[PDB]
């Protein structure tokens, strides 16, 4: 697979946003790392799938809500950023206050 | 002109008066004090402050600081207060007002060419955790430690021995030389402790003159009156300290005994508490006494709704009794006993207990000092109310006993607080620098001797430093040669003398212990209480002058579930 | 659209151009296959290998560089050979030139 | 004896006439030349020609290579070439032809009992790249670098603090001597940059002396006039480089401002289409100048539909600016403009923009500057068709303009191109050896000072190298002792004269960087035009002699999708 | 008073009589001696035995060893025996019965205050494992060994480099001076190969010169006569072993003609099977000669229904074969061979095959060598029942055949056998403890030169060390300084002279290698069978006096799929 | 557990597979490393399941088809190769030509 180490990086993302997945399936409140884990992972594989920067700017904000987190998280959360490779390489994806 | 509170507090941090919750705590810390001369505070970055000619000076290396953390709010022992820190040559230079004196007014901290910033607006410093009752199971431990805060780590072990996974000690001159040359690779300072049970002086002298900066007493090694009497005859003359664990069994003698072959010689008492070990049923009957300075270890703090359950279990499976044996039963239950859990933090709310440390994967957890010292602080806000110290309506108080006990107190019980323990100029830098809404559970930056050595960093191919995944990467601070020079090995006087540095080729800067004698309760900043305690034998019940001490257990935490993966 | 694929000039490349050659009859008189590499001095192959060794003197096969020539037991080729060029020093094989030649 | 040129290309790799596709792009490359003898090849392996007596000959190590990298096509800025490349003592020894003197002719690379060989039959080999716009915010860039073929880092830091996120500074001294010391830790050339922004040459001399080999000026410290006059002063007396980040802000003036305060002296501007800083709108026409050296940063390369949406955001982040400020949102607005975005990819194409560098974590990413360059070259190629200097049916000139952009002038630049930066004979054996389907993306070996560094390597229990999973991990040349053996730090000559290395102890080779005054503009190898450069204050247009430099932007790319996991 | 013996056993591990199952396997052990006194074993832990006045003294550490491992069922060539192992300066002191001779009778091993204590009651103990096919094409090599209790590797190579990947040799002075300087970061005692194919003697010494303990003659550099009686005459010169891959092609001649070229001389025999490679169809029959130490490498131990089928296609892929070509095909089927493969299996249980090994990612498992020479053992006795040197209802004398394979046949035929290779008085104290459950497949503790340098670890942040997820970790016998005291760096007897730990400035302990030319098969500990060996060419049958030698494949083994996640 | 580092290393190749999983699952066409870790996690179950090495040799190839995968991959793709611990030890798998 010749995988780099950025590439390695983003395997541990992706296993924590399975943690996450399955808690929120279960019908837990998430966490602070659980909910961050959660959003980047759903932007990742957005990129993968050929969604522009800007689609998810916007589709990040309907991941979770504030009924679905812990007390605190949504503060505790005033943006989420992750890098993937788009069809035109890699690039940066804000989402802005993400959980309302 | 004039700014708004809120619009100050959003571009500077906060500043007198205003108040910080820690965590998601019941904490609350109010800003005593501010150094600074409103309209002249110090930021970087485009178009700000630290430029050349404005906030940044002409002055030679010589005449600047190497570092400078910006409007730092500052918790340590002495005060709660709105500062820029100035580092020097790996040292606190100076706690005070940044800039460039050419066009400010009462710059005592001067930034020139030479000057790196690390922007603490916003951000709450600390000096490092101090940890001494490390169990050397593995090297992994020191990251593990480091990350959570804790930039000193004073213990013994050899690495995953029987031995070593029941004691703090490090025997004999062949494998401490090895323990002081394996430390060099560690990010964080560290000083051993040398197995002190013998009743041969000479024994004792050979492992301090071959680097111990203490002696270990521990029962599995047989803790006697004849050997405890020994390791404090040598300890007196070497000017290092003797840690306890006392005879649980009470095989020599009772907890009197034990006190008496002490002769009111200065001696760490390590879980005072008695889960972790000690004369049964009242070792904590030790902190009543002058001479005794007293720790706890972690798993018992603060007390909750699962903590006997844990570990009724957690030392039948250590010990390896069975539940079938009922003299093996009668042992656990004369150990583990919810009257001393339960009053053990509420001697730590009334500084009786003076020190927290971990007892590292010997019934103690490495990487949770800190967390679980401010959730001991919270318990005992909720249950007791303000202490009887405190001044306004803030926790300043309390916060200030509670982080003395995991920085200054065990700094001063090991005789290496002229060197660290304190936010204190001339002290080493060793700092941490902490989000609020992360204070004690997870750093922004963990700096040693100047140098950042670990902190939480995003995707490294990434266009900035934030992306996901982030999470803690040791830093320049941790490598190599730039690592040995912003670390310290502590060595005993007589190690020292005796170029031990020099034989061994140990690369990192050194330090010598001095003043471990001399300590004692009174010399506990902020914990120096000697209360009049006693423990009912058939109840086990404790009580200060003829009053129950008793606390009741948490059923929920703060600095848990709402941060951890797992 | 294939990555890293070749577009090759079509033809041929002629090898060991302007060196002298010879051609041998051998034959394996042995019960044990023989394969022998385009380099190496085939006056000191296996003796199994039955042929005008005296012919040999000096030469290598005639092959693409780093393919081999293969005899099983019994079997008869003639195979074309080619002389060694640079200082024409055979060191190694067998042992039998250890110098010029 | 005859063989089919198909059938020859399948045993050795190409030859003369041959073309070859660079990775999943549009370019294709022709062998110009081959440097062997038909029949005589180097090939090792069971019943192969590179044994005792045959291609290995009887000589002593000090008459023969201690590597042969056989067959391979070299691609670098002065050829296209098949061939063997000799290293001897961790630097290339010869091009040419490998083999034994004894039995094969013309042989200019002697393979010996000493000689160890890297089979290049199919790959493709370069030099190692040089990135000189490095930020040390951690030193997981080192690795990172050096999976995607980066060899040598020049840049400046101290770690994960602000000064060091925005800038590539190592403030002072004290900063210089631990950055260099943990240097050595790392497996990649380095190269430290100071902090130039002062107007007492004093304090800058104290940091070239403390081993810095460049000075970056950064508006965030202040690029004012009286800054960069100052350093480019110190610059002309110690023989280092300037690197500038210039205002934005037009705060002290204007770009021509700038470059009359630079009064024709050399300087290295980073980011010069200025979306990663610098005089807006206009710091773009530096390229004009002879004594300008000009890099691009790697995010806006190439121009893409989804560059300026991360761009205005990348920004908005980074300054703290939020959408609802109108005068933050016209600074934003200010700084990207997809006008200079759309004209640097074709300013690169012409050879105005001499170098291309990442920013590492602060508006760049670090494993990406040599996967960029080729998507600019591809999307060149596309839009642009065949460059003027282009002789034959392939795109030779395209890719040796484009590779000299991270090879050699980079280290023109920075004075080290009499060690690294190209294959040439003398030069530190830093190479990099590719399949033509990954060719720069993901690399077969990578080479420091003639030993692997890295690689990637299947399962480490496997029977082969090859079963999955297949990652990158660090070889012997990065390990310890070796490691330092086979890279260098590169000093200042005023630091090396001061016996910086001795009193450091640093345990790296050593090399002095020199002439980094005299390399100017026309220097820069295939990269050396000065065009008559304008653009429009209100449409931010870019023109050259009155002609629109536009460009569209790219859908999808190569060297993308089809290879990375995420 | 009296103890039940399952009582005893539980208490204090088996005694004299009592038997073990090995892992999974059908061998059982039986303990033959136990050096105790009844009723005077030392335990450590609460209330216990090794305490102060009991069972530890008052003794200087002069005195006392520096590490005591209580209890070890040993299991080594000379016995499988029940007692306490001392180890002091990182060497073995004595194999007998620790305490305090002041209170307890016939102490051979002091404890005192400088002991540390590993607990080995109910484990077994042996020797670290000798691995001598080592290719060093990557460095996590190391790890992976260490972790399968392999303490010392011996081999050849310079990174992933096609030299390396085919052969086990370190080409020339400066890749020999580069491997040494790297070896000092791997936690393993290294001695290196260098390349024996010249016929030239001056191009060998140089390479002995400048470090190695051997040179490996390998068809893929020319396994000629020539090449061969040069290496040879170089090795009886100065004191160092040949190992030898024979010309598969017989290209050169057949076996009888290397054999001729060998000239009685002592050779060590790589894969002498011959699917490793090797003279086809008979280099197996090397074993018959007095002169030849033969190994086996292991991914044809033990023969089973998935062997053929995995190695002519692992052949084929190595070779780039493509099952079309009817010679490539020919090849491929006189390797790989289902008679000579299911007859090794056999050569091993005789004694007439005397070593195995890796032949590590080039044909050959790091990991695996200890493991399949335990399938092997277990499959032997399945077919062939008890050996002929078997006392007593146990497997004992085939467990000593076989564990010498991998430790003392290795050290006695590379030189080292007076530093490493079994548990004997002065040795280096390379040990493994094993619960008898994970026996020969996850060891309990690595033990090297008498610090614990790898071993699974729980969680760090746990109150215990036993906590999910347990994984191998590097301990403190694995880093920096204090790897360096714990490991051995072996050099030839000509560079130790020549002062080249000095010049490199290795940081390891040397050792220097001797009596490499005067062992012989007489001397390999219980494998010193020479049969009259015969190989048909038609066939391929292997047979011994005229008998057929052959064995049935393994469906299942133990040690395998019970233990590992894949 | 006690892992060892080869079972730690074969953790990171499972986990690799599972983000191919769910990428085909999804509809798209795999690229170079997603192919690679999906073919090989197959193989790693087929021997945990007692599957021979001459029956994996061929049911690798029926894994992923040309209309699976992006441009170019099975050219990319030679051969795929992994180790599994079989009922009889460790051996090698290799997958010719895995996808047509
Ligand atoms: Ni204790
Ligand atoms: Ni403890
Ligand atoms: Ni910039
Ligand atoms: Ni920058
Ligand atoms: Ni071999
Ligand atoms: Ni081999």
């Amino acid at each position: 697979m010749e995988l780099t180490p950025r590439e390695k990086d983003k395997l541990l993302l992706f296993t924590a946003a399975l943690v996450a997945e399955r808690r929120l399936a279960r019908g837990l409140k998430l966490n602070y790392p659980e909910s961050v884990a959660l959003i980047s992972a759903f932007i990742m594989e957005g990129a993968r799938d050929g969604k522009s920067v800007a689609s998810l700017m916007e589709e990040g904000r309907h991941v979770l809500t504030r009924e679905q987190v812990m007390e605190g998280v949504p503060e505790m959360i005033p943006d989420i950023q992750v890098e993937a490779t788009f069809p035109d390489g890699s690039k940066l994806v804000t989402v802005h206050n993400p959980i309302i | 002109s004039n700014i708004s509170r809120q619009a100050y507090a959003d571009m500077f941090g906060p500043t007198v008066g205003d108040k910080v919750r820690l965590a998601d705590t019941e904490l609350w810390i109010e800003v005593e004090d501010d150094l600074t001369t409103y309209g002249e505070e110090v930021k970087f970055g485009g178009g700000k402050v630290i430029r050349d000619g404005m906030g940044q000076g002409q002055m030679l290396a010589a005449d600047c600081v190497d570092l400078v953390l910006t409007n730092a709010l500052i918790v340590d022992h002495w005060g709660i207060v709105k500062a820029d820190i100035g580092v020097k040559d790996g040292r606190i230079f100076a706690i005070g007002k940044a800039g460039n004196p050419d066009i400010q007014p009462n710059v005592t901290i001067p930034i020139g060419a030479a000057t790196e910033v690390i922007a603490a607006e916003g951000k709450i410093v600390t000096a490092g955790g101090i940890d001494t009752h490390i169990h050397w199971i593995c090297p992994q431990q020191a990251e593990e430690a480091l990350v959570s805060g804790v930039t000193t780590m004073v213990g013994g072990g050899t690495g995953p021995a029987a031995g070593t996974h029941a004691t703090t000690c490090t025997p004999g001159p062949w494998y401490i030389s090895r323990m002081l040359q394996a430390a060099d690779s560690l990010p964080v300072n560290i000083g051993l402790l040398g197995k002190g049970n013998v009743s041969q002086p000479d024994a004792l002298r050979e492992q301090v003159a071959a680097g111990v900066i203490g002696l270990k007493i521990h029962e599995d090694w047989g803790a006697t009156p004849a050997a405890i009497d020994c390791a404090l005859t040598v300890a007196d003359e070497m000017d290092i300290q003797v840690a306890l664990h006392s005879d649980t069994l009470n095989e020599s003698g009772f907890v009197e005994d034990t006190l008496a072959a002490i002769g009111g010689r200065t001696i760490h008492t390590f879980h005072t508490e008695g889960a972790g070990g000690g004369h049964a049923p009242d070792i904590i009957t030790a902190c009543a006494h002058p001479n005794i300075l007293p720790s706890s270890t972690n798993p018992t703090l603060p007390y909750t709704l699962n903590t006997i359950d844990e570990h009724l279990d957690m030392l039948m499976v250590c010990h390896h009794l069975d539940p079938d044996i009922a003299e093996d039963v009668a042992f656990a239950e004369s150990r583990i006993r919810r009257e001393t859990i339960a009053a053990e933090d509420v001697l730590h709310d009334l500084g009786a207990f003076s020190l927290t440390s971990s007892d590292s994967q010997a019934m103690g957890r490495v990487g949770e000092v800190i967390l679980r010292t401010w959730q001991v602080a919270h318990r005992m806000k909720v249950q007791r109310g303000a202490l009887a110290e405190e001044t306004g309506d803030n926790d300043n108080f309390r916060v200030k006993r509670y982080i003395a006990k995991y920085t200054i107190n065990p700094a001063l019980t090991h005789g290496i607080a002229h060197e660290v323990g304190s936010i204190e100029v001339g002290k080493l830098a060793d700092l941490v620098v902490w989000s609020p809404a992360f204070f004690g559970v997870k750093p922004a930056t963990v700096i040693k001797g100047g140098m950042i050595a670990i902190a939480p960093m995003g995707d490294i191919n990434a266009s900035i430093p934030t992306p996901q995944p982030v999470h803690y990467r040791p830093m320049f601070g941790a490598l190599g040669s730039a690592r040995h020079h912003c670390r310290l090995t502590f060595l005993s006087q007589a190690a020292a003398a005796n170029g031990v540095a020099e034989r061994l080729n140990l690369r990192s800067a050194i330090a010598v212990v001095k003043g471990c004698r001399t300590v004692q309760k009174a010399d506990m900043v902020h914990n120096s209480l000697q209360p009049n305690i006693t423990v009912d034998a058939q109840t086990y019940e404790v009580r200060v002058d003829g009053e129950l001490i008793t606390s009741e257990p948490a059923d929920v935490l703060p600095m848990a579930q709402r941060y951890f993966l797992f | 659209m294939i990555p890293g694929e070749y577009h090759v000039k079509p033809g041929q490349i002629a090898l060991n151009t302007g060196r002298a050659t010879c051609r041998v009859v051998v034959e394996n008189h042995g019960d044990r296959p023989i394969q022998v590499g385009s380099h190496y001095h085939f006056a000191e192959v296996n003796p199994a290998l039955k042929f005008d060794r005296q012919q040999a003197a000096g030469y290598r096969l005639n092959i693409p560089a780093g393919t081999a020539v293969r005899f099983e037991p019994g079997q008869k080729r003639e195979v074309e050979l080619v002389a060694f060029a640079g200082h024409r020093a055979v060191f190694g094989f067998r042992g039998e030139v250890m110098g010029p030649l």
